[PDB]
């Protein structure tokens, strides 16, 4: 169950990235865990397609935090 | 290079009187371990009067310095020397010395010495 | 509740100046200076407990390898100043004197489980 | 954490009142003494820790007298 | 318990599972269009193994794009490894799927009348 | 066992002296010239064998002799007879029991054969004898394995034990003047079978001068 | 092809008994330094050739094939070190069950000076030195006259037998250390340290004694030597199976009724040998419960397996077992395995030079637990524990002694598990249960 | 002048001659040891850095085994994990239970790396217990307690070959071997106070405080 729960989600992501090319950087999964690299310009179409889509309704805000990583010259990222 | 320190909130004193220094950490000379050798450490210079002194209660290490206890780790020797004069503070980059290679074997510990020995191995 | 640094049968001190009780605790209320004597025996010239930080988590049970200190079972101690409330060595080792067949007791009953 | 293993109903409300937030609250009480009892009943035998020592502490039985299980300790407490 | 501390055999690293761990699948956007033109490990899309790598390396290096990537793909490749089989895009996956029951009769915690339900 | 720190109380010291007898002085330059002339350091080991021949045992006073002789560091020298098992470093009587214990001697009865000595004394195995004529040792293989149980007088081994034969030899020595030839009680020559030779039995050798290969 | 009971005109030794005497002029009668000019003046091409044709295996235990061996001695451009360059006689043989360095060295000298020249010879060696157990003054005191009788006649020394080649042969003797038998503790005992062993990939024929090209070869393996030169290497070679070729002594001891030294083919019948020259069993082939071909460093092989069972390197590698040195140690019915190899275990731990930690820590670690084992002080499982614990030290050695270390608790553990655990089960039924490591409850 | 080959996939260049673990070292990845040291000489005594190497019947001594062309290199091996477990497993059984009391706290080289490497279990409970091995004085400034040792021969080939000093050496055979002087006298060279930044365990180390 979960190679192949984990297997679906790599394709999910995917499919996330390639129908919004020019926004999304990058996608990594470790451990049923998804995460979605974007730039600070398109943070807002991201949400308004996380919200909106029916294969993407996300609906609700959990948290959001930053993290310093000062060796970087974008020192702070906003998750 | 914009000048960060109007904007952190630290204080003018922790930007215009305390030397800073980029180091990385030298490989330990009792343990044969390297992992702590790789990430360039920011730390500060201690100020004279007020480092430590000894209480007079039960003899407690109060101090009076409030970076005494904080490091930094960086990746590299640039991300750390850019943040550096970014928050506008007066550093000093001491370089690494790394060790010297040198061909070994094992076939060294015994050769056909033609003159005096000089040396008896013992292994 | 309070702390209590125990002792051996035939009067000997067990706190053997090795230091994990320091090292562990998440409140650093742990002060300890520590030398050695002609004897070569290790024990410790300076103990010391901060009380207003202590937190009572017993890790400091948890982690001394000769069981030397404890938490006994006491909790009725309140004092009227903070330098009351600063235990060093000898308070310390008064209270592994006076609590110490209910100690031993609970000790040994706690023995199976640890 | 073994919630799979144990049988649980849950409860919600209609409205979105805060008598419903009361109302699942009084729901709550049963639904959790229902997992009370079925913990007592379905417990089993084993170990409380996990196996290995590089993680947590070894018993203070076998800290002394193995070699290996007092360098664990002191390495997980240091 | 016992089989943890045998004395037989017990090789520490065969109940070893902080090492055994997982890395974190990064996929840049030059990646993905290695996905989607070069093949897979399981469909792979190429021969010549030694102009195999000499066609890998000017993606690696940024010769093609991505929306280029797209262009240039067959409707089979869209529908096997963009989008499902069935030309759908994928649901939003999740690892134990839920399917509830409402329990209604004399079994509920509430009777008709009270608005909270039961639900399972 | 082996044990190797070395105590200084009496009669081991780098003060009291040794010199090398002439004769066997002659003999130590005689050996010393079969090695190459850097390598004099190699004749370490048959040297202080010589120093065991003149004194007794083997001081630390031969020791750091033969190293003052060889162009040596003093460690060097006590390192090597260290790890050696036949340089005693105690001093001993003067007949030194070597009972060898292993399986092949065990399998035929050297049990026996220790018992039987260590009644005839009242020792420990690594005990000497308070008259320091005799010092038992028990030891591992001799290489005297066919001669099934055996045991060693300081150089000559003694073999085909029989529990009441052995202790005579051990009154044999204790009494002054009477050893052995160096054989066993007579049963045979030096390894053939008990009943008798079995095979070779020619009174002349055939020549290999017939049974050439030619080229 | 029934393999062995060969003919008095095959033997190479003739002077194992005391009939023909040793002396120079004895031997000149049995056959030695019969043409030994030709031969020399002869290249060493054409003794490593005849040597690789008859298949003359390695007789100090490991079984190499010693043309092979010889033949690492010269790399094509073995001639620009121009130095002094050697052969080491391993005259040491202190393993247990073996008496061939006593009866090659009591017996016929002669053969061992003539094999030391004749090997040398192919070896482009300009000396040799002989390593002899200092256990050996007796036959110290014989070999250093043998020795002065080929130097008085001339044969060998500045000018050996007038072939314009010079040849040194000098004694040296270890005093009492059976890690110097592996060939680079010997090495590092005749340079004169402590005698421990080094690591493999200095080769000694590489780089080996006083930092000069030399290696080392058995007292058998050389005084097999010359006759084998003289003789035909296809006569030698019509013995044993195809790779196992030739004759090889035997030292039968332990209990049987007479235990002998013969010198006998290989690939024989192990019973068939028994029969004819130990007159049997001490109380018939009822009464073997093990017999350990070679030295203590060999698994013991049970009774089911010993009765058809083939004395070559084959036959007894297929059964996970060494040929050894060819010592035959029996074991009575009658009398305790385990004794057996305690003692082994007792032995390796006094035996041990100490250098890497398995091999020191470990044998003392298996005397631990064969003492616990012996009195029955154990679980079931300790002694599959043990068997872990063998394959701990096996693999990671200096030398192959930690090697040796593990092979007889193998054929223990793997021959005699239910005699181990009725011992246990008596010791359980005599006194209390016991814990693990020996404790009590 | 230099030799390519392979180390757990990563290809590495090394001048000629060279020892494995310094290839080892050159590429980045992490082999224990115990008795080598990059300024002295190399023994294969400790044990610890055997590694899979293609072409070798046994795991190797990665100090002492020379580098060659076309070489492949694994130590990632179930074997070399296996064989490291039992190294370190007959390293740690007579060793004494001295943490709480040794020098080499939170510094021990054998202590950290029984973690990476070392068998979570001891079996060594038997009834006739440890090795005692009674210690010796050396001197004034190095605090001496062979109990402690585990025999990497790393103190004396030290003051063999650089300091100079040969009264140090390796007495015995077997379990019976020591280190150091025996006839009870002072290790003295110039600079004597290193060798217990050397030694890997806490047998030699400050006397003066
Ligand atoms: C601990 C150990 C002890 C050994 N003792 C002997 C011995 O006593 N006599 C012998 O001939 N070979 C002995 N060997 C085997 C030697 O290494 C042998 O000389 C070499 O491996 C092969 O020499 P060869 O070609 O003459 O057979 C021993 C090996 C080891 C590892
Ligand atoms: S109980 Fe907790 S806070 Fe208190 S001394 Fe112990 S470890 Fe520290
Ligand atoms: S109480 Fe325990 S941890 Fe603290 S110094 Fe004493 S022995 Fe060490
Ligand atoms: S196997 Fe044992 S005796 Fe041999 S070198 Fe290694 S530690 Fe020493
Ligand atoms: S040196 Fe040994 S005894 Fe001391 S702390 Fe380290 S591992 Fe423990
Ligand atoms: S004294 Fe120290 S450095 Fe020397 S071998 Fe022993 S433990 Fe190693
Ligand atoms: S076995 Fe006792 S001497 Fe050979
Ligand atoms: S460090 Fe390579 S084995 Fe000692």
């Amino acid at each position: 169950r979960y190679l192949q729960h984990v297997s679906d989600l790599h394709q999910y992501a995917k499919y996330i990235m390639a129908a919004l090319p020019k926004y999304i950087q990058g996608f990594s999964v470790w451990k049923d865990e998804l995460t979605l690299h974007v730039a600070p310009s398109a943070v807002i179409p991201v949400t308004t397609f996380l919200r909106d889509n029916t294969s993407t309704q996300y609906k609700s805000i959990i948290d959001i935090t930053a993290v310093d990583y000062p060796s970087r010259e974008n020192r702070f990222e906003v998750v | 290079v914009p000048a960060h320190e109007i904007v952190s909130g630290a204080p003018a004193e922790l930007s215009r009187n305390r030397v800073v220094r980029i180091y990385q950490q030298a490989k330990p000379a009792t343990q044969s371990g390297e992992y702590g050798t790789f990430a360039w450490r920011l730390d500060w210079d201690i100020v004279d009067v007020a480092n430590r002194w000894e209480n007079d209660l039960i003899g407690w290490q109060s101090s009076g310095d409030y970076m005494q206890a904080t490091q930094m780790k960086f990746t590299s020797k640039e991300s750390a020397i850019k943040f550096a004069n970014k928050q506008g503070w007066d550093f000093y980059i001491q370089e690494p010395h790394h060790r010297k290679f040198r061909v070994k074997q094992y076939a060294n510990n015994f050769v056909h010495s033609y003159g005096k020995l000089k040396h008896i191995r013992t292994k | 509740g309070e702390h209590a640094l125990r002792r051996y049968p035939s009067g000997e001190e067990r706190c053997i100046a090795c230091k994990l009780c320091e090292a562990i605790c998440p409140a650093l209320a742990i002060t300890i200076d520590a030398e050695e004597r002609i004897d070569g025996s290790r024990r410790t010239t300076k103990y010391d407990i901060d009380m207003t930080k202590c937190i009572y988590c017993g890790y400091c049970q948890e982690s001394c390898p000769v069981d030397a200190i404890v938490e006994t079972p006491n909790v009725e101690y309140a004092t009227e100043t903070r330098e009351e409330l600063l235990y060093n060595k000898e308070k310390l080792l008064a209270n592994g004197d006076k609590w110490e067949l209910e100690l031993q007791y609970a000790l040994d009953a706690d023995a199976p489980y640890r | 954490d073994a919630y799979d293993k144990v049988d649980f109903d849950v409860p919600v409300g209609m409205n979105g009142d805060c008598y419903d937030r009361y109302l699942i609250r009084m729901a709550e009480f049963r639904q959790s003494l229902r997992i009370i009892e079925q913990c007592c009943n379905d417990m089993p035998a084993g170990a409380v820790k996990v196996e290995d020592f590089k993680i947590n502490s070894p018993p203070r039985n076998l800290m002394k007298e193995d070699m290996e299980a007092l360098i664990h300790h002191f390495l997980l407490y240091t | 318990s016992y089989p943890t501390n045998d004395i037989a055999e017990n090789p520490y690293w065969k109940r070893d599972h902080r090492r055994a761990y997982p890395q974190t699948a990064f996929f840049d956007q030059k990646t993905v269009t290695g996905l989607l033109e070069l093949g897979s490990e399981a469909t792979p899309r190429i021969a010549d193994g030694e102009a195999g790598t000499k066609a890998l390396a000017n993606i690696a290096n940024g010769g093609v794009s991505f929306t280029q990537a797209l262009g240039k793909s067959s409707k089979d490749v869209i529908y096997g490894e963009v989008l499902t089989v069935n030309g759908l895009p994928p649901v939003a996956p999740t690892l134990a799927p839920k399917q509830w029951k409402i329990i209604e009769g004399e079994a509920a915690i509430y009777p008709k009348g009270y608005p909270c339900r039961t639900f399972h | 066992h082996i044990v190797s720190v070395h105590r200084n109380t009496e009669n081991n010291n780098p003060s009291i002296p040794f010199e090398f007898s002439p004769e066997n002085m002659k003999r130590a330059e005689e050996v010393i010239a079969k090695y190459p002339p850097q390598y004099k350091k190699a004749a370490v080991m048959p040297l202080l064998d010589i120093g065991q021949r003149q004194l007794g045992y083997t001081s630390i006073s031969v020791m750091n002799y033969v190293a003052k002789l060889l162009e040596m560091p003093p460690m060097r020298v006590y390192e090597v007879a260290t790890f050696y098992t036949m340089y005693n470093r105690t001093p001993m009587g003067r007949y030194h029991l070597q009972i060898c214990t292993t399986t092949p001697c065990q399998l035929c009865g050297s049990d026996g054969i220790m018992e039987a000595v260590q009644n005839t004394l009242n020792i420990k195995p690594g005990e000497t004898t308070k008259d320091n004529l005799f010092t038992l040792s028990e030891v591992e293989c001799l290489g005297a394995c066919v001669n099934a149980p055996m045991m060693a007088i300081n150089d000559d081994y003694y073999e085909d034990l029989t529990p009441e034969g052995t202790v005579k030899l051990l009154e044999d020595c204790k009494a002054g003047k009477m050893p052995t030839p160096g054989p066993e009680n007579h049963v045979r020559r030096d390894c053939e079978p008990a009943s008798g030779q079995k095979v070779l039995l020619s009174k002349e050798p055939h020549n290999v001068a017939d049974f050439l290969q030619e080229g | 092809r029934q393999y062995g009971g060969l003919k008095d005109q095959d033997r190479i030794f003739q002077n194992l008994y005391d009939n023909y005497g040793w002396d120079l002029a004895s031997a000149r009668k049995q056959g030695d330094w019969y043409k030994t000019k030709e031969l020399i003046l002869k290249g060493d091409t054409w003794i490593i050739d005849e040597i690789k044709k008859s298949g003359l295996r390695g007789r100090g235990g490991a079984g190499f094939p010693s043309g092979l061996k010889w033949s690492f001695m010269n790399p094509p451009g073995w001639e620009k070190n121009e130095g002094p360059r050697y052969l080491v006689v391993n005259a040491d043989e202190g393993e247990p069950g073996t008496c061939k360095d006593r009866e090659i060295m009591r017996k016929d000298p002669h053969k061992l000076v003539e094999g030391c020249l004749l090997a040398g010879r192919a070896m482009n060696a300009t000396a040799a030195y002989i390593y002899i157990r200092g256990e050996f003054y007796n036959e110290a005191a014989v070999l250093q006259t043998a020795i002065n009788e080929a130097y008085a006649a001339g044969l060998i020394g500045k000018d050996a037998c007038g072939s314009g080649y010079d040849f040194d042969v000098y004694i040296h003797r270890g005093m009492g250390a059976y890690v110097c038998g592996e060939e680079t503790s010997l090495i590092e005992s005749l340079e004169g340290k402590a005698g421990k062993p080094r690591l493999k990939p200095p080769f000694p024929a590489g780089v080996g004694l006083f930092g000069r090209p030399s290696t080392v070869t058995n007292v058998e393996t050389v005084a097999v030597a010359p006759t084998i030169l003289r003789r035909g290497g296809d006569w030698f070679a019509s013995f044993g199976r195809e790779r196992n070729s030739g004759t090889k002594l035997f030292c039968i001891s332990g209990n049987v009724n007479e235990p002998c030294t013969v010198e006998e083919e290989m690939s024989i019948p192990l019973r068939e040998l028994l029969e004819k020259h130990c007159g049997g069993i001490k109380g018939g082939w009822d009464n073997l419960l093990g017999v350990i071909p070679g030295g203590c460093s060999v698994p013991i092989l049970p009774k089911n397996i010993c009765e058809d069972v083939l004395m070559d390197f084959d036959a007894l590698k297929d059964v996970q077992s060494g040929l050894g040195t060819a010592a035959v140690i029996v074991i009575n019915k009658q009398q305790d395995v385990i004794r057996a190899i305690q003692r082994f275990a007792a032995f390796y731990k006094h035996e041990s030079c100490g250098q890497c930690t398995p091999c020191r820590e470990g044998t003392t670690w298996l005397l631990k637990a064969m003492d616990r084992f012996r009195t029955g002080q154990a679980k079931e499982r300790e002694i599959d524990m043990l068997y872990e614990l063998t394959k701990d030290i096996e693999g990671h050695t200096i030398c192959a002694l930690g090697d040796a270390a593990a092979w007889p608790i193998q054929g223990l553990i793997r021959n005699f598990r239910p005699e181990m655990e009725t011992r246990m089960k008596k010791f359980h039924d005599e006194v209390g249960a016991v814990s693990v490591g020996g404790w009590m409850k | 002048a230099e030799i390519e080959l392979t180390i757990d996939g990563h290809k590495v260049s090394i001048e000629a001659g060279s020892a494995l673990i310094q290839a080892c070292e050159k590429a980045g990845v992490t082999v224990p040891r115990y008795c080598y040291h990059d300024k002295l000489a190399i023994a294969g005594n400790c044990r610890m850095c055997l590694v899979d190497v293609e072409r070798a019947p046994k795991p190797v001594a990665s100090c002492a085994y020379p580098v060659a062309p076309g070489m492949v290199v694994r130590t990632d091996t179930e074997r070399v994990k296996q064989a490291r477990e039992n190294v370190m497993e007959m390293m740690l059984q007579n060793h004494p239970l001295d943490c709480p009391v040794c020098d080499q706290g939170g510094e021990c080289d054998l202590q950290d790396q029984s973690m990476r490497y070392g068998r979570d279990r001891g079996r060594f409970t038997e009834i006739t217990g440890k090795r005692s091995t009674e210690d010796k004085n050396i001197g004034p400034l190095v605090k001496t307690s062979m109990n402690r040792c585990i025999h990497c021969t790393r103190c004396v080939r030290f003051a063999n070959d650089i300091a100079g000093a040969p009264e140090l050496g390796s007495s015995g055979r077997g379990n019976d071997m020591q280190i150091g002087t025996y006839l009870e006298k002072n290790l003295n060279t110039e600079l004597s106070g290193n060798v217990i930044d050397l030694c890997p365990v806490g047998a030699l180390t400050n006397k003066p405080y």
